[PDB]
């Protein structure tokens, strides 16, 4: 596993000793090479995980997430260099350093064998994101956003830490293999109920669960483009992955402790999809769409079935790619017109045809068109939910409708109609932007040919 | 003050602390405290002004009352057992009086009122000394009598100190009062784990001292005592504000920084004693300290405040006096979490 | 609250007892020593940055002294920490050996003969 | 170029540089010798070689 | 198009003697720039 | 002064196409821009996508799916050649299970 | 002619050397976990007349 | 060994270097008076070090190379356009006044450092003590606001209290019509725009605040325009003065040690000039501040500390 | 314990209450501090005489010595306070807040 970690660490002195006009080229090339190397973790076993050492291990759940992280770094670098051109050399290197440190923390987080190490890296991911949002965000709200991003996370994660150390006092270990092999049922007691809540609520906040989600619209809207890309594509999944690891010690308590969270997820999925229908800010719409998809992921993890776990893994990967692409698409128009109001710039298909094609494909994957992996995950989760209770289809189907209704709505508002007359500074699409869209969209489509590679351990 | 006289007074303060920490006789510990206070009063008034005089008077009144209570507790303990050795107090009333006297000396709630005012009234070097070196002697005495302390009283004072430190720090624009409230909260954290493990108390003391030394040295380097004065430092020394922001993040306890290691070690220790509610409340309350650290970082390094024209002149001059241990202090305040097991060397 | 300060036969301020010489010394390529040297290097770089000197190039002798001091202290720190952990385990094993009635060896059952409650997921 | 004293001139303070390098070299030699003696004493006490 | 940075109106929020001024505390004044208060004309 | 502060006016964003009509949107310097485009295209589209997709497509069957199919074929052949049931409701042999003796 | 291009392009070997060093450290870490090499009830095997270990 | 507490403990004292000729001397006067000639002649006769009047680029002459920097990186104010449009809405008048006060504070610190380190006397034209007269004129002509005066008074109160005023204050008196005739004679197109009210306000400020206040703690030598050329007479008058009035006799080795620790370390001297009082005339926004600071750091010898800039020929940087 | 021990302990408690409950004058508080020192001297002397512990016959004297130091220290501070305000009133010490 060090064959991934050490090159990522070497990215830091490489960017700090590069020429002033070579930082982007070097960082992009070497992050792409690191992604190519990380692509070898996809060879998984079935029976058990790849246990490299006492500290790091790779699973069929971890490997797609690691590949997505390593692939997302070069895309973030490509998307950042446009609006950071006027920046000084030192601050550009500091921005790249924040991105590299975030990738390093995420890579170590997804492969830690022991739950305290996972928790420490899980919290360590906070600091670079906070610095990125509050230093390179554009508006005055970013500061408030940063605070919301911070104290929502910590207020959830501080109890988890306590629970974790408590567990190691009674079990004797926090190694995940030992935890899984020596797992014992949780009795029906108040102490067990509160330990369950302490083990779950941090990942709930990270998802975010409906009702604990107010930090996400602020943080994703106010962040720079690379911040939004990493926040939506990878950071949210830190919750899901965490849940998939920690529910192994929460049975059979989850059989009834999950009812309020399931109700919140289903109803708030309806609520956030409906919120997307009346949204004036284009980034806010994408953020709320992420909330709805993550609610579906929460339902999948809470019902604890192999089909639901497979669907949750697939949906996590697919949503990461799609939401990153949508954020980049919105940022292109924002850099055109310096406003996030969705109705300001209209009829853009007339002026930017290829970018309109990119918009269309992103909207199609957002509404889960078959046979995309978005629908693969969604359908697996819906089938598992139907087995859990047949009435769930009523909500699930409703969500589907609303999702399409807002997706095309976005597409119709920004691409169709007539162009705004007074906006006359809409330049042709750069090769950088088109390449970024392609590098988002093509892996997503290729994953359809080999879906099992993202279906997780339960496959 | 004459430099020779200043050196003599500093060495007398240090000698009082050493006398406290090497004595086996209660009278010699008391004498060490008296010597420390006697030499400490002029150091607070080195820069003469009404505020320094008021701070020295408040400090002396507090410490002299605490010393009276401490001698009373010693005498009661002697009365109920003809013992002068500092092992374990034989009378519970004497133990309560001794605990209150030591809490008053440390500034734990509800005897915290003097800590901000005095810290505001003195210079930054005097504040550095007051918030780092002055904690060693009472904490050492508390460590020696740890088995005798009543857990309820000590834990009540510790929780109150954490809560009051967070709440009081939330309201401050002056940097010295911010440091004082931070000190009160950290003292509460230190005294919470004392009845369970004194090694954790020592570890927390060392980490807090390192971070406090780093912050005071960074504040002396960029001669700022208010938030708005510190907001000018980015336009003269950006590296200083960056280092200050990282150290502030460490003080808030965020991982993977060093400031996380003490709390992590304390909560865990408390869970070995079936204590869950108190560690949970303690962390959730330390969130307030993190909040006002974050506000200071917002005003100082993460954004750029307006500056003044005369700052241009300051661009032409370097810092005359260099701090030798500031780089080591910053590195120790941030990057020592991977060396956590080394704490076994502290027992 | 004070676990091992009163251990019998303990010299007050040695930092490294004679019996600690029975333990294998840490290797000079120990990853913890390498991290200590990295900390010294970071201290040297920060010293260059604060003094407004070229960060990577300015004081090679000064940076070398930083690294050397950190490594030198870290070696003895690691020796003391390893000795303390060895003492902890030595005392633990001796106490378990001397108190058999407090740590009984009970016959262990196989899983085919332990009745575990089954909880269906549905 | 510069107008005034500028205490660090083109020649660095050779006494201070020599002292710094000598301290580093002495510490390194002492550490190597100490490690060798530690290994020898450990092997002698535990009867490895 | 440039990033927003604090201005004078934003900065003056931090220039008072306290955050969150109340009716009682609004009359509190920030300390002098140097730690020196003007001498009182308390003639003896 | 009817003014609150001495400030630079907000500048207008400059078009990379004005000085470089074929500017690729990577950098102001045309040579750096062209090479940044070239390295992005070569190392993303030529190296990672194509070669990585080929590598993932031909990954060896460590999941042991063909192995499981062959094992199932052998078991089905043997079991229906001798009249045995194709599968048993008991995953473990009851003779190695020790149930509690009395249920009442 | 190569001196200056090396001086401005030597940062291009940092990451490949990092990869090689990481592979070496993975092998070294593997060397510490051989307690059950050729000892599992599932894979235990008689050595070939020439091979010394079943894996490394 | 740089001076400090360690140097004071062993050996160095200040009172042992004073040689009755320390005599910090300031030679004040109105605009266009011949006080500069008199100051230089006094310095030559008495063997003291002369300090030419501190201008906008005074600090530039003490740092790096003595060459003045661009007005945008140093000063950010113009005397020429203060003469052109003293009522400009860009705040140039008070910016110039505050920058000039800071420059005079730096020059006073430099002169005191020289006197306290070598014992040789210094001669100055104006000082932080006589700067305010210009401010007062600026206020009475409607050139600056009352808030600017309040801020100037705050800065002066927290700065000038830390230093010893000059032993000898020399004033050169020239009437306003003669000043106007000399100004017309000089030939400077910008100075010709100075009105008689401005010069009269400067004269009134001097004669009604500065000289009466200096006479309470110093000895004042006034001289007319005609008798100002007799440098020998002025030096003889200076040589027969009894400095028994000010605080200078009331200073011992410890106060001299404090003062000498203050006069070096120019950052400590300039500390309170940039206090966070947000006047529009002197407040500079974040974007302009960042741009100008970067442009300053791009100067050929300003990126690092003085001995560490290899683009101006510094060597052995790797061993420093 | 005898009535005399409780009388001395009551004297200490009264002096401590007098110190903690302020009036205008700082000198009155200094007198309360000195009274606490006197009560401690008397109590320790009584214990040491009663138990015939010969070597602590010197500790009350040393106690007295440090009492003087405190007194001197306090008086010094009082002088400075007076020189600032013309009174020794504790009300004047309100430049510093919490
Ligand atoms: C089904 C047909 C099969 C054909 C066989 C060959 C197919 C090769 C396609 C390769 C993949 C396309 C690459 C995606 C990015 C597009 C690149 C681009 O910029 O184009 C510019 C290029 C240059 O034109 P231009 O004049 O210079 O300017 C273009 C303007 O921008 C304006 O351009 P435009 O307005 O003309 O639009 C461009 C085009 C491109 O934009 C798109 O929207 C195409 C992307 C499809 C939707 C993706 C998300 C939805 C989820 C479906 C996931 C499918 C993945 C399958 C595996 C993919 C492997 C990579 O959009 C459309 O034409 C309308 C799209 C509606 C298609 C609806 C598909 C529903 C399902 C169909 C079956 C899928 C499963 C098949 C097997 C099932 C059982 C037998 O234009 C084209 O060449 C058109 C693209 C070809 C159309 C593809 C439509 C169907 C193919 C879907 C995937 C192929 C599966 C192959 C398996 C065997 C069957
Ligand atoms: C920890 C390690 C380093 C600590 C000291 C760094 C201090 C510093 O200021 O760095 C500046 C320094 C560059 O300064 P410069 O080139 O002299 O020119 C300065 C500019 O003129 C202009 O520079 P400036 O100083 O005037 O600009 C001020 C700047 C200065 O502010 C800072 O630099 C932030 C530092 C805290 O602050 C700002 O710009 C304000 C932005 C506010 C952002 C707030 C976020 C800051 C906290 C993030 C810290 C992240 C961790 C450290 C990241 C790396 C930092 C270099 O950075 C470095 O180049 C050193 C970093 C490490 C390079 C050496 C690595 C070893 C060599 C390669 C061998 C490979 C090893 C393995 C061998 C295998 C065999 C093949
Ligand atoms: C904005 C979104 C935030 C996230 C929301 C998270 C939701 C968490 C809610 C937790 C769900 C259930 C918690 C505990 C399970 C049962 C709770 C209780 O109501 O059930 C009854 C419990 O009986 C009584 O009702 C006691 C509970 C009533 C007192 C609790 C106060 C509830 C008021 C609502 C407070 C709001 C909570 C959220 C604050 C934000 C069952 O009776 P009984 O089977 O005999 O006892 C079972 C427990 N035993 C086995 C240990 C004995
Ligand atoms: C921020 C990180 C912490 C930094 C701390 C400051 C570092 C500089 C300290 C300089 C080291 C020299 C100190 C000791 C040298 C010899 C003295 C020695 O003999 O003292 C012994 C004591 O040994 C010292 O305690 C060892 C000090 C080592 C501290 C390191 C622990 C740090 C925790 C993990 C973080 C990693 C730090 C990285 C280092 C740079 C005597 O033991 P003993 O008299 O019986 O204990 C008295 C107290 N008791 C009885 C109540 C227990
Ligand atoms: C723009 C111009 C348009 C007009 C021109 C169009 C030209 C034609 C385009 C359409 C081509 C359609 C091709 C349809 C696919 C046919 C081949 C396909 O079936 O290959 C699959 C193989 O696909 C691969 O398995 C999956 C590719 C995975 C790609 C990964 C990309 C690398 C990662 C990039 C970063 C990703 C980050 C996020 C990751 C989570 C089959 O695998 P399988 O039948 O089983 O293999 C059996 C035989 N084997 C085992 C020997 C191979
Ligand atoms: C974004 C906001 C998220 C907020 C999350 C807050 C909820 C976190 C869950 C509770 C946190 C603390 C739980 C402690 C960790 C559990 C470990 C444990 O097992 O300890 C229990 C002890 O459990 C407790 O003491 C916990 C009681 C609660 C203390 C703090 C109360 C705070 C408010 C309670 C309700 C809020 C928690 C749920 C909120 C949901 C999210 C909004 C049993 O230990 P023993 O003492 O040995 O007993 C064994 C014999 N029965
Ligand atoms: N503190 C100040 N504020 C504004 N203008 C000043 C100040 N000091 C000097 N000046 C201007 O600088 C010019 C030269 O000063 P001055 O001493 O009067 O002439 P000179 O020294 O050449 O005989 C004059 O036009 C004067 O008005």
């Amino acid at each position: 596993m060090l064959k991934i970690i050490i090159p990522t660490t070497m990215l830091l002195p490489m960017t700090w000793m590069s020429k002033h006009n070579m930082i982007w080229i070097n960082a992009t090339v070497h992050s792409l090479l690191i992604s190519l190397i990380s692509l070898s973790l996809l060879n998984q076993l079935g029976e058990n995980s790849l246990n490299f050492s006492l500290t790091f291990f790779s699973d069929s759940l971890s490997a797609p997430l690691l590949v997505l992280t390593t692939w997302l770094l070069p895309l973030m670098l490509m998307a950042s260099q446009s609006h950071l051109s006027k920046e000084t050399t030192t601050r550009k290197k500091l921005y790249i350093t924040m991105l590299i440190l975030l990738q390093l923390f995420l890579i170590m987080t997804f492969t830690a064998t022991e739950l305290i190490l996972f928790y420490i890296l899980f919290e360590a991911t906070l600091v670079p994101t906070l610095i990125i949002i509050t230093r390179w965000g554009n508006q005055t709200e970013r500061l408030n956003a940063g605070l919301y991003f911070l104290f929502y996370t910590l207020a959830g994660s501080l109890p988890l830490l306590v629970a974790l150390v408590y567990i190691q006092n009674t079990t004797g270990s926090l190694n995940f293999l030992i935890i899984h092999y020596w797992s014992h049922p949780l009795s029906n007691s108040w102490s067990n109920i509160f330990m369950w809540l302490a083990c779950i609520m941090a990942f709930m906040v990270k998802m975010p669960l409906y009702g604990l989600h107010l930090w996400l619209p602020k943080a994703h809207v106010e962040a720079p483009i690379a911040g939004s890309m990493v926040l939506a594509a990878v950071l949210l999944k830190l919750g899901g992955y965490g849940m998939m690891r920690i529910t192994t010690i929460l049975n059979p308590l989850t059989n009834y402790m999950a009812y309020p969270f399931l109700m919140l997820s289903m109803w708030g999925m309806i609520m956030t999809s409906s919120i997307c229908l009346r949204q004036t800010d284009l980034k806010s719409l994408i953020a709320y769409s992420s909330v709805s998809h993550m609610a579906l992921v929460i339902v999948a993890i809470m019902i604890q079935t192999p089909w639901s776990f497979m669907g949750a893994t697939a949906l996590m990967i697919a949503h990461g790619l799609t939401s990153s692409m949508l954020f980049c698409l919105a940022n292109t128009n924002y850099e055109r017109v310096h406003s996030r109001t969705m109705i300001l710039a209209r009829g853009l298909q007339t002026l930017l045809p290829l970018m309109a094609t990119w918009w269309l494909v992103a909207s199609l994957t957002n509404l889960a068109l078959p046979p995309s992996i978005n629908l693969i995950g969604e359908l697996f989760i819906i089938t598992a939910s139907f087995s859990w209770s047949n009435i769930t289809i009523i909500l699930m189907g409703m969500n589907m409708m609303i999702t399409a209704l807002y997706s095309l709505y976005m597409l119709i508002t920004t691409q169709r109609g007539k162009y705004t007359h007074h906006i006359n500074n809409i330049k042709p699409s750069f090769t950088r932007e088109n390449a970024l869209m392609a590098l988002h969209i093509l892996p997503l489509l290729l994953l359809t040919l080999n879906p099992k590679m993202i279906l997780g351990p339960l496959y | 003050m004459n430099p020779i006289i200043y050196t003599t007074l500093i060495m007398t303060v240090m000698s009082g602390t050493m006398l406290v920490m090497i004595s086996s006789h209660w009278l010699l510990i008391w004498i060490g405290f008296e010597m420390n206070l006697l030499a400490m009063i002029p150091v607070l008034m080195k820069n003469f002004n009404p505020r320094a005089t008021e701070a020295a008077t408040k400090y002396f009144l507090t410490q002299a009352t605490a010393s009276m209570m401490l001698m009373m507790a010693i005498i009661i303990n002697l009365l109920y057992s003809g013992q002068w050795t500092i092992t374990k107090m034989f009378n519970p009333v004497a133990m309560t009086m001794m605990t209150m006297a030591l809490a008053m000396k440390l500034g734990l709630s509800p005897f915290h009122f003097w800590v901000p005012e005095v810290t505001q009234g003195i210079s930054l070097q005097a504040g550095l000394l007051l918030l780092t070196w002055q904690k060693l002697a009472p904490l050492s005495v508390l460590c020696q009598i740890s088995q005798s302390i009543n857990p309820n009283l000590m834990l009540t004072m510790a929780m109150l100190s954490i809560l009051i430190g967070g709440w009081g720090g939330l309201n401050q624009t002056q940097l010295r009062k911010i440091m004082a409230y931070s000190s009160i909260a950290h003292m509460g954290w230190m005294t919470a784990v004392l009845p369970y493990n004194t090694t954790m108390t020592i570890l927390n003391l060392l980490i807090y001292i390192t971070m406090t030394l780093a912050m005071f040295m960074l504040l002396i380097h960029s001669s700022a005592t208010t938030t708005l004065s510190l907001s000018h430092t980015w336009n003269k020394m950006p590296v200083i504000t960056s280092l200050m922001m990282v150290t502030l993040l460490s003080m808030g306890g965020l991982p993977p920084l060093s400031g996380f290691m003490p709390k992590w070690m304390i909560i865990q220790e408390m869970t070995k004693n079936e204590s869950i509610i108190m560690p949970t409340l303690m962390a959730m309350t330390a969130l307030l300290n993190l909040y006002f650290y974050m506000r200071l970082a917002y005003s100082s390094s993460l954004t750029m405040f307006p500056s003044t024209n005369n700052m241009k002149m300051k661009w032409q001059f370097e810092h005359t006096k260099q701090m030798k241990l500031l780089p080591t202090m910053i590195v120790l305040s941030t990057l020592v979490l991977p060396m956590t097991p080394a704490l076994s060397s502290l027992n | 609250m004070t676990m091992m300060s009163g251990r019998p036969g303990r010299v007050p301020l040695q930092f490294l007892p004679n019996e600690a010489r029975s333990l294998p010394p840490p290797k000079l390529t120990d990853p913890r020593l390498v991290y200590m040297g990295f900390l010294g290097y970071c201290s040297g770089l920060i010293d260059n940055a604060i003094r407004r000197r070229p960060v990577v190039s300015a004081g090679l002798h000064r940076q070398l002294l930083y690294v050397t001091s950190f490594v030198f202290f870290g070696y003895y720190l690691l020796k003391r920490q390893d000795y303390m952990y060895a003492l902890r385990d030595h005392d633990m094993f001796a106490y378990v050996k001397s108190h058999p009635e407090d740590f009984p060896e009970k016959d262990k059952k196989t899983y085919g003969e332990i009745l575990e409650e089954f909880h269906p997921v549905r | 170029k510069f107008y005034i004293r500028e205490p660090p001139h083109g020649s660095p303070d050779w006494l201070k540089v020599g002292l710094t390098l000598g301290t580093s070299v002495f510490l390194w030699i002492y550490l190597i010798k100490q490690h060798k003696e530690d290994v020898l004493e450990y092997k002698r006490r535990n009867g490895l070689e | 198009a440039r990033q927003w940075q604090p201005d004078v109106e934003w900065a003056e929020q931090f220039g008072g003697a306290v955050m969150y001024p109340t009716k009682e505390t609004a009359h509190w004044k920030p300390p002098p720039w140097n730690d020196v208060d003007p001498p009182k004309d308390t003639l003896v | 002064p009817t003014i609150r502060l001495q400030e630079d006016p907000d500048p207008e964003d400059e078009n990379l196409y004005e000085k470089n009509p074929d500017s690729h949107g990577y950098d102001k310097d045309p040579i750096v821009d062209l090479w940044n485009m070239r390295v992005v295209f070569f190392f993303g589209f030529s190296i990672v996508l194509v070669l990585g997709s080929t590598f993932v497509a031909y990954l060896p069957d460590y999941r042991m799916q063909e192995w499981a199919r062959r094992e199932a074929e052998r078991l089905v052949k043997y079991r229906e050649a001798n009249g045995l049931p194709l599968m048993e409701s008991n995953c473990f042999d009851p003779n190695k299970i020790q149930l509690p003796e009395d249920e009442d | 002619n190569v001196l200056q291009i090396v001086r401005d392009h030597w940062v291009h070997i940092l990451v490949p050397v990092g990869f090689v060093f990481g592979c070496y450290l993975d092998r070294r870490s593997d060397e510490k976990l051989t307690a059950f090499r050729n000892k599992s009830l599932l894979f235990k095997r008689e050595l070939r007349p020439n091979e010394e270990v079943t894996w490394k | 060994l740089q001076y400090g507490p360690l140097a004071f403990v062993l050996g160095e004292r200040t009172t042992r270097k004073l040689t009755e000729t320390s005599k910090v001397i300031t030679v004040d006067g109105n605009i266009c008076s011949g006080k500069g000639r008199l100051a230089r002649e006094i310095a030559e006769k008495l063997g003291l070090r002369h300090f030419p009047e501190a201008g906008i680029h005074y600090a530039d002459s003490t740092t790096g190379d003595g060459k003045p920097l661009d007005v945008q990186l140093s000063g950010n104010c113009s005397l020429e356009k203060f003469y052109d449009d003293p009522k400009s809405n860009d705040g140039n008048s008070y910016r110039l006044q505050s920058w000039l006060y800071a420059s005079r504070l730096l020059q006073y610190a430099d002169a005191l450092e020289h006197l306290l380190s070598t014992g040789q006397g210094v001669v100055l034209e104006r000082s932080i003590y006589s700067d305010f007269v210009f401010l007062e004129a600026m206020y009475r002509q409607g050139f600056i606001r009352k808030q600017c005066v309040e801020h100037y008074n705050e800065v002066k109160k927290v700065t000038a209290c830390e230093y010893l005023p000059p032993h000898v204050v020399v004033y050169v008196d020239v009437p306003v019509p003669e000043i106007q005739s000399r100004i017309q004679k000089k030939g400077n197109p910008h100075e010709m725009k100075i009105t008689a009210a401005y010069l009269q306000d400067i004269e009134n400020a001097y004669k009604k605040t500065f000289l009466p206040e200096m006479s309470e703690k110093c000895e004042v030598l006034q001289y007319s325009a005609r008798e100002a050329e007799d440098a020998e007479k002025v030096v003889e008058d200076i040589e027969y003065l009894k400095c028994d009035k000010g605080p200078w006799p009331d200073q011992d080795d410890r106060t001299f040690h404090r003062l000498r620790m203050l006069v070096q370390n120019k950052l400590e001297v300039l500390n309170y000039t940039t206090i966070p009082v947000y006047l529009p005339e002197i407040t500079i926004g974040a974007h302009q501040s960042d741009r100008v600071f970067q442009k300053f750091t791009e100067l050929p010898g300003r990126k690092y500390s003085p001995g560490y800039n290899e683009d101006v020929g510094d060597k052995w940087i790797w061993l420093k | 314990m005898p009535l005399v021990y409780m009388n001395i302990i009551m004297a200490f408690a009264i002096a401590l209450a007098g110190l903690l409950m302020y009036r205008s004058h700082l000198m009155s508080s200094l007198l309360c501090l000195e009274g606490m020192m006197l009560s401690l001297f008397i109590m320790s002397t009584l214990i040491i005489l009663n138990t015939h512990f010969t070597l602590a016959n010197m500790m009350p004297i040393i106690l007295l010595v440090f009492a003087a130091c405190e007194a001197a220290l306090g008086l010094s501070l009082l002088v400075m306070v007076s020189n600032t305000y013309g009174t020794d009133y504790v009300q004047n010490l309100n430049l510093l807040q919490c």
